[PDB]
């Protein structure tokens, strides 16, 4: 069950 | 930037025997970056219908994977890997050895 | 099957690798429990899907894939984009290559609980950002990696991903156990067999082989006259073996006519015994 959290650098 | 060479095992999935189908693998490890050349080799000929496990990494991140084809070893064929990378000046070539 | 820990782990790693002038990155990301691949996705493959690579995962539903599919490909979007922030941060041209990499996943115990979390980013092969073994405070290696630090300090991303961490990861983790309990809690204890090559009449190399074993974690010693030869022992990296299993395979030199006061010793989980191996 993959990551669902998407955060930029 | 960090640059590691590969470590290259080739060898039987079964212990070997003449004229038994078997599995030729060549397992590269330990090296960074995931661009890698890995070639099968019967007597000098490269094997064409080679397949890849999917790129993977270990904790240190450096890259790991296989390779494989069907294959029926005989009394007088000889096998080989050969890798190039960004880290090797030449392509290095490891022959199967039955017993390693 | 962490045989010191009780435990068992899902991890997905993901390598991004950038092509300039030959198009958008290439994003591969797998995913494991212990030492077996279940899934895969290749942003130049043609499905554009997130594939199966493990035959208990096929036992699932059309929503299954629909919404690890999203996820998946919400991440190559991700990391192509920090590809970029990554590159401005370090001052770097787009004329050169450059590899992002990450690393996710959870631990259970022998409870079937919680028991550890990973969320690892890596730039060039160098470790950039690390969520503490807490899963409260980050590690940031470089001082370009420190901007992430304090934005990600500051967006609270720390504590939602202790969520996922916390929440579906330990729940696909023991879903995943159950549907492959004929695979994943399995144990093949490894086969045993030595070898004799002499290298003069004065030396000899003796080697012992387990083939065929899972999970991966195995242990080779020798010993002469019960002492542990570490030091002349030569040892290989544990490989697979293509059809789930691994080999594993350690060789000594020792003065001909002395093999008798040598000893292989294999320890591993799907033995109810630790090995003694002999040349005899």
């Amino acid at each position: 069950n993959y990551n669902y959290l998407y955060r930029l650098f | 930037m960090i640059q590691r060479t590969p470590k290259i095992q080739v060898y039987s999935r079964h212990p070997a025997e003449n004229g038994k189908s078997n599995f030729l693998n060549c397992y590269v490890s330990g090296f960074h970056p995931s661009d890698i050349e890995v070639d099968l080799l019967k007597n000098g000929e490269r094997i064409e219908k080679v397949e890849h496990s999917d790129l993977s990494f270990s904790k240190d991140w450096s890259f790991y994977l296989l390779y494989y084809t069907e294959f029926t070893p005989t009394e007088k064929d000889e096998y080989a890997c050969r890798v190039n990378h960004v880290t090797l000046s030449q392509p290095k070539i490891v022959k199967w050895d039955r017993d390693m | 099957m962490n045989s010191v820990d009780g435990s068992h782990s899902m991890r997905y790693f993901s390598t991004s690798v950038s092509r300039p002038g030959r198009g958008e990155p290439r994003f591969i990301a797998v995913g494991y429990v212990d030492d077996t691949q279940f899934v895969r996705f290749d942003s130049d493959a043609a499905s554009q899907r997130m594939e199966p690579r493990a035959p208990w995962i096929e036992q699932e539903g059309p929503e299954y894939w629909d919404e690890e599919t999203g996820k998946v490909k919400a991440h190559s979007q991700t990391d192509r984009e920090n590809l970029r922030i990554a590159l401005r941060y370090y001052n770097q041209s787009e004329a050169g290559s450059h590899t992002l990499q990450m690393m996710f996943g959870c631990d259970v115990g022998s409870d079937g609980r919680f028991l550890r979390g990973y969320h690892q980013y890596a730039y060039d092969g160098k470790d950039y950002i690390a969520l503490k073994e807490d899963l409260r405070s980050w590690t940031a290696a470089d001082m370009a990696a420190q901007i992430t630090k304090r934005k990600w300090e500051a967006a609270h991303v720390a504590e939602q991903q202790r969520a996922y961490l916390e929440g579906t990861c330990v729940d696909g983790l023991r879903r995943y156990l159950e549907n492959g309990k004929e695979t994943l809690q399995r144990t093949d204890p490894p086969k045993t067999h030595m070898t004799h090559h002499p290298i003069s009449d004065h030396e000899a190399t003796l080697r012992c082989w387990a083939l065929g074993f899972y999970p991966a974690e195995i242990t080779l010693t020798w010993q002469r006259d019960g002492e542990d030869q570490t030091q002349d022992t030569e040892l290989v990296e544990t490989r697979p073996a293509g059809d789930g299993t691994f080999q594993k395979w350690a060789a000594v030199v020792v003065p001909s006519g002395e093999e008798q006061r040598y000893t292989c010793h294999v320890q591993h989980e799907g033995l109810p015994k630790p090995l003694t191996l002999r040349w005899e």
